[PDB]
């Protein structure tokens, strides 16, 4: 696939993109291949030479000054252990990086994305606007600091806590579904159509979502929805 | 006699019969014009390890032995070129033109032939700065996991230098080729290039050239250690190294330990680690200091590699990634972060107005671990509690923008004793931006004194100047 | 004579063939010293251990120095002998590396110091001593609440910054003075920026002239760094041999002995035990510590540090060690900031002498009541720290008061504390700090000053320093 | 009210110190386990790489 | 039947010829050392060197002894402390034994065998009356380090006086000064004239080790087949696992659990069924073992502890925080069993306390709940005071052992309360008078326990007990 | 042989009813080890109440223990065990103490042992 896109990213000049789907299954080969070759194990039986290939397979891939490839991959963590050999050699190649979760997919939040593993070169107050990152990293801090508390309400109970962090959870379940979409792919999935958010409305709810606003609906209505008025009228079909 | 033939050639290793009188460590010679390194002598079998491309070399092929061990090119024309850990340039713009050369396997300056690291490397992070001290001749491990802050810091760091009589080198180890250029055009952009080397190991490469990557960049500077100017000396992984050094191992078929690295993983870090000095008189007081980072998985401060580079160093900095995502940035945890050279690496005004700090954040962490919530305790609680979040706003900084170690030390001065109980904690970080301004205008005589005599003025007088502030500011 | 030649080369291994039959014994050293023929050649001053005899006349080799610069084929000579180091006078002083060679530019020891063996058989039992006897250190701490043993092997856990470096001088000095025996200091995996200030600090606290130093550095290859101890100990053999007197050996840390014994086992090829250490980790401890004892002629006792692996008192190498442990030194930095030194833990401290048999019934009931009293002041401690002193009730405060006086009794005024400080310092035998403590612990100094008690030496000193305050 | 105020008071006191003296027990037992199962995952990793090794 | 060593390496050596060498030979290298032969590969033999590896090297002449592994054995060993070979340590001569006995003997077949009918009196009260043991048993010492392992064993030697037992102590990885200091202290006691010491302390090569505790079995059978009644102990089971380790991993045997060779079972098992008693057409005779095993963390559940947990008939597991709380000798009732026990008991002992192992244990759970809980009732209340008395009860003394009618009498007093009066401190001193008292007046009632095993006339004895409780002042 | 027909209808609703009560306290026991049982509310307290007799009431006096305890042994026919476990369950015996439903066979054993107690 990578010689076809080179092809037209050199000679061509026109800009390309590339879709890899399970590059972990080009590192997996050459481990079933490595005894027979003759090679020594390594770690938790793999190649003695995974970095180099996975190295000479990646150092390709990349926007030269005659033309662009845009590469989008889907990378699989071999048995839900991110500490793992194999990916943790790719994490060093990427730009940008999304670690899909299954506690998430277990809730239902689908797209199933961690908010605070994923990483963005491209968050950086010059390459975004301070308007963006300002919202940005504090939906950041209102999440790491619901991961705390789960503990705290998991064993002694919620009503036990203060009012600054009851508004805390208050705030952190909203935004957490409303981090939830309806795809067009989900059309077969879940019935309902789909939709597409434009940037400035995105920056504009999760604003209002943060303000307290909004916090006077149901927290059921959050989910699945696309932009902020569904949810008012989704509510209103509820009842509220 | 002085050639041989190859027997096995595969993934970067090969095998040689032949050639009697090789010396390990040697350079030997393919016809491709590939080098190589002589790294196992057995009876029949020579051993070799290729320094190159692998996919002209053919069973039967002729190597020949150069003569020499292992040797880095090194002079003053290095500085402000992109290199291969062998000396070949790689930015283009024509040859190095060197004049000599070093090896890569230099002994350490003894006992007897050291002092004791008296002198401080003002790095323009206030936190590293007050709370970690780095003097000129220690060994500090940047240890933390993916994401937190790390190029940041020791970016940073080469900036803050640039006044100061410095020269600095980046050993670039495994990093996809696009970061390293996005971190040079940016030092071209700041000047800095104009003092400093950047070694170049990028992930397409060879692992051997992994491994002496960071080797190379030690000998690179010696050269001007041993000739009376400082410098400093930064690796981006030693964990890719580390890796790299299994993988020629586990081909050369040696025996494996705890995770497939081979028995040498101590003596191959110790031997790069210990080349880091602060000369005597004598050697003309030149000096080396060495910055190594390390990356560890879920934290496991418990690892093998980890364990080992924890230990050769004379510090860490533990950076953790709940306090990044909880906007302390950087991302340094007070308590993990230990300087076993610390108390004379500082300018004698900065050493009186650390010691409190580092009691006072203590007093916090203890007391917020639990108290935070609790709407009211004990009177005193309450101050420590206050001073405790001011002073984790005072140590908060942004990104590429060093502070020069004279402002520094007036906005502890004022935390310590004080002045910033009236302003709340949300203001805290433009109460210091309108103090630098306010400083600069009017405070030119305060300013003075610190930078000629390290040392702090007349109290009547500090506290004049920072009450009257305290009166201009709403 | 005979030679035999190189052939084969691997990082710190090498393989010599001997061709004639007439072969090494297993821990015999050979040196290889030649001169470069040819300009592309690289001179050598090599010299090996030996560990193997694989087969066909060969036999395998670990290295003592870096072994770059190798040829196939060079000569090489066997000494007859293990590893001999100098014994005698002539050490004291002096900092010597692992083979015996001085690093210090003092000049060269002679060809005529006697040298003997590094490795030897272990003492016999019919050579030891029925009795235990206790080791008067002269520190109030230790004496009182964790006693030291002849022959016994002490341990030091402690954070960095908490007065290591001045407890052992201390003791070096109070052992030379009063009972007249030599120490030596066996820096085993060393940083070479702490032997410089070290030798510095041992040199300017005036104990260099009755202490001899041997460092292995970090930057050696492994087998170099594992025998730095069996160097140290075999110059504290000859002390207690011949001279008679009694001897204190300090290792700097015990756990890369047992690191660098893993990293000898995975170059030789041997397959490993529980958690990746070598498959002979007590034959090798053991082998070391039954050395350190108390034979009828003179003892040698030992004050060694350990490192905790992970946090974890249950992996393979503290359990190897604390089997052989006598007694644990704790140091505490709480103690250090307040004012406290010598600083160490009363209450996590531990000493298998603390028993009636050995310190005698009234030495005991002192002890016990000490930590029982100290362990109650810990649990108010968090109520007067919570709420006001006037709170407690009066028994309360009748313990509140005997604690800190305690507390206070227990830190001392060193000798080679003069160079941080002003005033001294005194040696207390332990009978008088066994009849001061049952005074304190009867309350019969208990109209004084509470500072009056820092820093002081028999309790008879309390009384004249308080009346200097008045 | 003063003897319900002073006796609520006294109850959520002993209650919280038998509540942390519960967890900090369960602190120890919970440490050796991880501790157990630590030692027990780098002796696998050691089995395997050596089984691989010797047969090849 | 010669070879020649080809490899000397870690304390194994392989040797080419010793062409009729059976299995199991002691082998004699030219040196003069001694070694077993374990392994006959086709054309090379391989041998365990049983002494100090670093005299012999490739090129040497080992030469074939003629014999299987065989341990002196004869009277004259009683006195002497000796090698794992029969060799001499202490100085004192020759050992001058007689014959030899294999170090591979099999245990006692069944319908060789009986079952337990005659006491093991330690003067242990806690392990007399809760944990019994019975001539014949296999009773397994667990715990952690310095809980009290060799001064529970030793305080049984010194006991074992005044019966006619032989007793052996077989000192396993031990430091060296800890084993002549025993030696001294059995010699001041006057015990080492009816006993013998074996030796495998640990700067010595793996193999001695592992054979020391088949030497001290193999003596003791001698004794135990001419019908007198013997005790062996082994000072570390869990030492004797990881030289056999050792050994293994240097022969390149596949790992297990831990990085244990399978055999450890195997290994644990052939010594400790060797343990009998033998049936009256074999003369009545009797070995009885108790091993030791140390375990990490305090914790009983861990790979070595439960293997020899399962070859025993019983276990005393010991723990380091009763130690701690003045509790000594250190023994958790719940955990520690006698499988073998309730035969082993005097008649007057099971009728005294046999329902004390059980009612122990239920009140160290009801005082952990008390501590904790707030206002208590009178039937949970009267659990807690004679709770407490018991526990003072057994505390002991180190090496002062009681006699076993002295025992029934004073458990005597706890079980039917007349114990009740006394304020707790005193009762340790309220056992020391009560003793001299039997001694000085009440000798009718020490003449009925030891000739019938029985206990006298219950009104006689109440009696007795309220008469010294009028004597008896307090605080 | 768990099955409808095979131990009949009867037999099959205690046994599954039964199990049911033992897993909810398999999860309330993770927070009973801490804060005790003040945090339990409403049909927590209940389930943990029937769930301790019904631990103890599978405990039972063998005539091969009798030389380890002095107790006479117990045989429980099958009709008889289906039936305890019924009142147990419908919560008949309440009001009797834990301690008196350890180490015996039938129902009718429980309410002697309770009444020399008589707690
Ligand atoms: N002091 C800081 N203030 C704000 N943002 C920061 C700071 N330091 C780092 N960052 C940001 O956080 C990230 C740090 O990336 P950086 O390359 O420094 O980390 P790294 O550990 O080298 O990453 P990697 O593991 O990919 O090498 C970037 O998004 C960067 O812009
Ligand atoms: N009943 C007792 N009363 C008083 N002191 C005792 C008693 N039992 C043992 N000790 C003492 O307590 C310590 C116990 O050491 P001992 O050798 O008995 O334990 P151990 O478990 O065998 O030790 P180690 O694990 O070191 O081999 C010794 O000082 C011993 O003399
Ligand atoms: N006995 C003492 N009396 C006075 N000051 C002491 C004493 N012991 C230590 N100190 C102080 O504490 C410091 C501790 O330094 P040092 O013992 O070298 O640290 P480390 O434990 O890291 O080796 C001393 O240099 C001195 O400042
Ligand atoms: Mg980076
Ligand atoms: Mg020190
Ligand atoms: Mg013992």
């Amino acid at each position: 696939g990578l010689t076809m896109a080179e092809y037209f990213r050199d000679e061509q000049g026109q800009d390309v993109l590339l879709f890899i789907d399970n590059i972990f299954r080009f590192t997996q080969a050459g481990s079933e291949v490595s005894a027979l070759l003759g090679r020594m194990p390594s770690a938790v039986g793999y190649q003695p030479t995974l970095a180099t290939e996975m190295g000479q397979l990646q150092e390709r891939i990349t926007s030269t000054a005659k033309g662009s490839i845009t590469s989008i991959q889907a990378i699989y963590v071999p048995a839900d252990d991110y500490t793992d050999p194999a990916p943790a050699t790719t994490f060093s190649h990427l730009d940008a990086t999304t670690n899909l979760e299954r506690k998430l997919a277990e809730m239902g939040i689908y797209p199933a994305v961690d908010p605070l593993a994923s990483t963005s070169r491209a968050l950086a107050p010059e390459i975004v606007g301070e308007e963006h990152y300002q919202v940005a990293r504090k939906v950041q801090q209102t999440l790491q600091r619901y991961k705390e508390l789960q503990d705290i309400i998991a064993i002694l109970g919620m009503d036990e806590l203060s009012d600054e962090d009851k508004l805390v959870v208050h705030r952190a379940r909203r935004i957490q579904f409303f981090l939830s979409q309806n795809f067009h792919v989900a059309e077969q999935f879940t019935g309902q159509p789909g939709s597409y958010v434009p940037v400035k409305e995105t920056v504009r709810g999760f604003k209002e979502i943060l303000e307290g606003k909004y916090d006077h609906l149901p927290e059921d209505a959050f989910r699945l929805v696309g932009r902020i008025e569904e949810v008012v009228e989704k509510a209103k079909a509820m009842g509220v | 006699s002085d050639v041989g033939t190859v027997i096995q050639v595969g993934d970067g290793i090969a095998r040689a019969h032949g050639l009697d009188n090789v010396m390990s460590g040697e350079l030997v010679e393919f016809a491709n014009g590939v080098m190589g390194m002589a790294l196992n002598l057995e009876e029949n079998n020579v051993g070799i390890v290729i320094l190159g491309p692998y996919t002209g070399i053919k069973e039967g092929d002729e190597v020949r032995r150069t003569g020499r061990i292992m040797e880095v090119p090194v002079g003053e024309a290095l500085i402000g070129r992109v290199v291969n850990p062998l000396g070949q340039p790689v930015d283009g713009l024509g040859p190095v033109e060197t004049t000599e050369t070093r090896p890569i396997e230099s002994r350490a300056p003894g006992v007897m032939d050291r002092r004791s690291v008296h002198e401080p490397l003002q790095t323009g992070i206030k936190a590293i700065d007050a709370l970690v001290p780095i003097g000129r001749g220690q060994r500090e491990l940047i240890i933390g996991d993916r994401q937190t802050g790390k190029t940041s810091v020791a970016i940073d760091t080469i900036i803050n230098q640039k006044d100061q009589n410095m020269i600095s080198i980046y050993v670039a180890i495994g990093q996809k080729e696009s970061t390293v250029r996005t971190v040079v055009e940016t030092l071209r952009k700041h000047g800095a290039l104009d003092y400093t080397i950047v070694v170049t190991a990028s992930a397409s490469q060879p692992a051997p050239l992994l491994f002496l990557a960071p080797y190379a960049g030690v000998a690179m500077g010696e050269y001007f250690m041993y000739k009376g100017k400082h410098v400093l000396v930064v690796y981006d992984d030693l964990s890719k190294q580390a890796a790299a050094y299994r993988e020629l191992s586990l081909l050369l078929r040696r025996p494996p330990g705890r995770e497939a690295y081979p028995g040498d993983i101590f003596y191959l870090h110790s031997r790069l680690l210990e080349r880091a000095a602060k000369l005597s008189d004598a050697k003309g007081g030149g000096s080396l200091t060495a910055l190594p980072f390390v990356e560890t998985q879920a934290g496991d401060i418990s690892a093998y590699i980890p364990t080992n580079v924890i230990s050769i160093t004379d510090g860490q900095i533990f950076l953790q990634s709940d306090l990044f995502f909880s906007g302390v940035r950087p991302a340094i945890n007070a308590g993990l972060s230990v300087s076993r050279v610390g108390g004379a690496a500082q300018i004698k005004a900065m050493k009186k107005v650390a010691g409190t700090l580092r009691l006072d954040l203590a007093a916090y962490r203890e007391l917020e671990a639990f108290a935070q919530f609790g709407s009211d305790l004990d009177k005193a609680t309450q101050a420590k509690l206050a001073r405790g979040a001011r002073t984790v706003e005072v140590l908060k900084q942004d990104l590429h923008q060093p502070i020069p170690v004279e402002k520094q030390v007036l906005i502890i001065y004022a935390l310590t004793r004080g002045f910033l109980d009236d302003i709340p904690v949300e203001d805290v970080r433009r109460f210091e931006k309108e103090f630098y301004l306010f400083l600069d205008q009017n405070g030119q005589h305060l300013l003075e004194h610190i930078r000629t005599t390290k040392d702090l003025p007349n109290e009547d007088d500090l506290n004049k100047a920072i009450e009257a502030f305290k009166k201009t500011f709403v | 004579m005979t030679r035999g030649r190189v052939i084969q080369v691997m990082g710190p291994v090498v393989d010599v063939k001997f061709e004639n039959g007439h072969l090494p014994a297993i821990y015999n050293a050979l040196k290889i010293q030649h001169k470069a023929r040819n300009e592309n050649e690289v001179d050598i001053d090599l010299t090996l251990e030996v560990a193997l005899h694989l087969g066909d006349d060969t036999v395998r080799t670990i290295a003592m120095a870096s072994t770059d610069g190798l040829i196939r084929g060079m000569e090489v000579i066997d000494t007859g002998a293990p590893i001999s180091v100098p014994v005698g006078e002539v050490t004291l002083g002096r900092v010597f590396n692992v083979l015996g060679e001085p690093i210090d530019l003092e000049g060269d020891i002679p060809a005529d110091a006697r040298r003997d063996p590094i490795h030897r058989p272990a003492p016999k039992f019919e050579e030891l001593a029925t009795e235990v006897e206790i080791l008067e250190t002269g520190i109030k701490v230790v004496d009182l609440l964790a006693p030291y043993i002849k022959g016994g092997k002490i341990g030091l856990f402690g954070g960095a910054g908490v007065g290591k470096t001045v407890l052992i001088q201390e003791l070096i000095h109070n052992i030379a003075q009063e009972h007249g025996g030599i120490s030596v200091f066996a820096g085993v995996g060393d940083r070479t920026r702490e032997g410089n200030d070290l030798y510095h600090e041992m040199k300017d606290s005036g104990v260099i002239s009755k202490t001899a130093m041997v460092f292995g550095q970090m930057n050696e290859p492994p087998g170099a760094r594992m025998r730095v101890a069996l160097t140290g100990l075999t110059m504290a053999e000859y002390f207690r041999d011949e001279q008679g007197q009694d001897v204190l050996l300090f290792i700097d840390n015990i756990f890369r002995f047992t690191q660098a014994g893993s990293e000898v086992s995975a170059l030789l090829g041997r397959m490993p035990s529980a958690v990746g250490y070598q498959p002979t980790l007590a034959t090798e401890m053991g082998q070391l510590q039954e050395r350190i004892t108390s034979t009828a002629k003179g003892s040698i006792t030992s004050i060694q540090a350990i490192y905790v692996p992970a946090d974890d008192y249950t992996d393979p190498a503290p359990a190897t060690t604390f089997s052989h442990l006598d007694a644990t030194t704790n140091l505490e930095r709480k103690l250090a900031e307040m004012g406290i030194y010598p600083a160490v833990d009363p209450l996590a401290s531990t000493s298998r002498a603390l028993a009636p048999e050995i310190v005698g019934e009234e030495h005991y009931q002192v002890a016990r009541k000490v930590q029982q009293t100290l362990q109650r002041y810990k649990e108010l401690q968090d109520i007067i720290a919570i709420l006001g002193m006037d709170e407690l009730s009066d028994e309360d405060k009748l313990v509140v008061h005997r604690a800190r006086r305690i507390q206070f009794f227990l830190s001392q005024n060193f000798h080679v504390a003069e160079q941080f400080t002003g005033q001294p310092g005194s040696y207390v035998p332990v009978k008088e700090t066994v009849r001061g403590f049952k005074e304190i612990l009867e309350g019969k100094y208990d109209h004084l000053p509470e500072d009056a008690f820092r820093l002081v030496g028999r309790i008879e000193e309390v009384v004249e320093k308080a009346k200097a305050m008045g | 009210l003063l003897d319900a105020k002073a006796s609520e008071h006294a109850a959520r006191m002993t209650a919280m110190k038998n509540a942390t003296d519960n967890a900090n027990e369960l602190i120890r037992t919970l440490t050796l386990s991880y501790n157990r199962a630590r030692q027990a995952a780098i002796t696998q990793e050691i089995t395997e790489i050596v089984a691989g090794a010797n047969a090849l």
